[PDB]
Order: C-alpha cells, then sequence, then structure tokens
C-alpha cells in the first residue's frame, strides 16, 4: 500500500460527510 | 499582501481554518498560531513605516 499524510481537518470532514448521509469519503 | 498564508481568506484569521493556525490543534498549539500572525505583521510594517 501507500502513505499519504492527512491532518485530522480532512478526517474532520469524513467524519461530518458520512454521519450527515453523504456517499464518498 | 505579504503576509498572506496562500490559502488563506485575507484578513481574517479564524481559528478553524487548519491553514491559518498551521494545522494545529486543540488550544496551546491553536492560540500559538495567532501569535506567529501577530509577528508577522508586525514586522511587516518596519517595511512599510521603514
Amino acid at each position: 500500500s501507500a502513505y499519504i499524510w492527512c491532518g485530522w481537518w480532512v478526517m474532520d470532514e469524513i467524519q461530518k460527510m458520512t454521519e450527515e448521509g453523504k456517499d464518498w469519503k | 499582501g505579504m503576509t498572506l498564508t496562500p490559502g488563506s481568506k485575507a484578513g481574517v484569521f479564524d481559528f478553524q481554518d487548519p491553514i491559518d493556525i498551521r494545522g494545529a490543534r486543540w488550544a496551546g498549539e491553536s492560540f500559538k498560531a495567532l501569535l506567529f500572525q501577530i509577528d508577522k505583521e508586525a514586522v511587516e510594517i518596519a517595511r512599510q513605516t521603514g
């Protein structure tokens, strides 16, 4: 696999997408 | 102008944008990223005023 450093602001967005009924994260 | 962080809003420093606080997290990281802003302009005045 690979390694992309992403901060929690992407994970704040991702945990806001899937917990509001969005489709991709 | 010269003091932008290129992903910023140009004239507001808001602690919720990760680029303004430099990715900082919780407080002692985040607030200290204001103390870098308030320097960055205090330095820039020295350029213009001479």
